[PDB]
């Protein structure tokens, strides 16, 4: 799954 | 703070702890319905907020 998150 | 993960059926944006995104890799299947919010927990649910303002809350 794709996902996203702070850098 | 929140990560957020794509939902492998409907391709909508749902908010997940932190804690737990490092475990959701590429591979993985994660849908709706496997969210523990339940007020974004299946696929008829409207995405929380735009995609625009995830990337915003995310700096990114
Ligand atoms: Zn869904």
């Amino acid at each position: 799954a794709r996902t996203k998150q702070t850098a | 703070e929140s990560a957020w993960v794509r939902c492998d059926d409907c391709f909508k944006w749902r908010r997940i702890p932190a804690s737990v995104v490092g475990s959701i890799d590429e591979s993985s299947r994660w849908i709706c319905m496997n969210n523990s919010d339940k007020r974004f927990a299946d696929c008829s649910k409207s995405q929380e907020m735009s995609n625009e303002e995830i990337n915003a809350e995310l700096g990114i």
